[PDB]
């Protein structure tokens, strides 16, 4: 069923 | 283990080159053309079964760009150590004269992901029908890439895949000719 | 000019279908993996000291940990689900060719080449037989070669000294076929 999902990366400790 | 799907992305400086792709058991499912901002499926027929909205990748690349800047500095600016590629040229199947075949140039175990590849026909560069893959991840964190040259077997010409990478003292020409 | 590279990878490892699934998020600076999330661990861990900040920090953010802990279903099992028809079930049959590597006339050592190509998936068994008996020694294989276009190829060679009327057979077993493929070569 269609939508190929993806994860996103979080922001590095600056 | 049965399978492994891998979502792989990278951002490189100073090139400012980024990449977003999926990998099933070593094979690229699709990658997002950052410039055209579009999903490109490895096999056309894959896009008739699934959908991927490209804008998401583009967002992901942005966080990557950002995080890279943080890390570069965090590392006291330690730059990447070039690792020149291993190059191999082969064909899709057993060559038979006057039997259309495909020359595969396999570039492996390199970093960073920047390479210049030329197909030379009797020393002159060939572009007709060529194609290549994007940078495929490797468990060691180096990359893989393939270049393809459809050709008609003959005893009249020799072939070389010319690869240029920062970790190579000089351009590497891998040869192929029909026996 | 120096290059600096950043990579982020999300790996979904499937065992016995989606019975067992493991998700790994890895951050790699240049060629060193600095921090990773392992579903079997439940939280981030610094792989190298350059990633310690991130591990400390991301483990603090607790929305982010819950999100990841659940990616095994929302992300991993979902995408397997969506992809299964064209990936897990892909099945291309191998082209099997048999030929002597050199045209060096009878009773002289020769390498018989069994070329198996264009197959998908990767697993396959190529065996050599002489006069119906299986030949296990003197076999030189290139191993599986991934072509980067959803097809594989392999070349399995048999060291022979063909005598007249010897019948050599390459037998290929692959999921894309019900009964083993065989090609014979008559000395």
């Amino acid at each position: 069923g269609s939508d190929w999902r993806f994860l996103r990366g979080y922001h590095q400790y600056a | 283990e049965e399978h492994v799907i891998i979502q792989a992305e990278f951002y490189l400086n100073p090139d400012q080159s980024g990449e977003f792709m999926f990998d099933f058991d070593g094979d690229e499912i699709f990658h997002v053309d950052m410039a055209k901002k579009e999903t490109v499926w490895r096999l056309e027929e894959f896009g008739r079964f699934a959908s991927f909205e490209a804008q998401g990748a583009l967002a992901n690349i942005a966080v990557d760009k950002a995080n890279l800047e943080i890390m570069t500095k965090r590392s006291n600016y330690t730059p990447i150590t070039n690792v020149p590629p291993e190059v191999t040229v082969l064909t899709n199947s057993p060559v038979e004269l006057r039997e259309p075949n495909v020359l595969i140039c396999f570039i492996d175990k390199f970093t960073p992901p920047v390479v210049n590849v030329t197909w030379l026909r009797n020393g002159k560069p060939v572009t007709t029908g060529v194609s290549e893959t994007v940078f495929l991840p490797r468990e060691d964190h180096l990359f893989r890439k393939f270049h393809y040259l459809p050709f008609l077997p003959s005893t009249e010409d020799v072939y070389d895949c010319r690869v240029e990478h920062w970790g190579l003292d000089e351009p590497l020409l891998k040869h192929w000719e029909f026996d | 000019r120096p290059r600096f590279l950043w990579q982020l990878k999300f790996e979904c490892h499937f065992f016995n279908g989606t019975e067992r699934v493991r998700l790994l998020e890895r951050c790699i600076y240049n060629q060193e993996e600095s921090v990773r999330f392992d579903s079997d661990v439940g939280e981030y861990r610094a792989v190298t000291e350059l990633g310690r900040p991130d591990a400390e920090y991301w483990n603090s953010q607790k929305d982010l940990l819950e999100q990841r802990r659940a990616a095994v279903d929302t992300y991993c099992r979902h995408n397997y689900g969506v992809g299964e028809s064209f990936t897990v079930q892909r099945r291309v049959e191998p082209k099997v060719t048999v030929y002597p590597s050199k045209t060096q006339p009878l009773q002289h050592h020769n390498l018989l080449v069994c070329s198996v190509s264009g197959f998908y998936p990767g697993s396959i068994e190529v065996r050599w037989f002489r006069n119906g008996q299986e030949e296990k020694a003197g076999v030189v294989s290139t191993g599986l070669i991934q072509n980067g276009d959803w097809t594989f190829q392999t070349l399995v060679m048999l060291e022979t000294v063909p005598r007249s009327g010897e019948v050599y057979t390459c037998q290929v077993e692959h999921p894309s076929v019900t009964s083993p493929l065989t090609v014979e070569w008559r000395a």
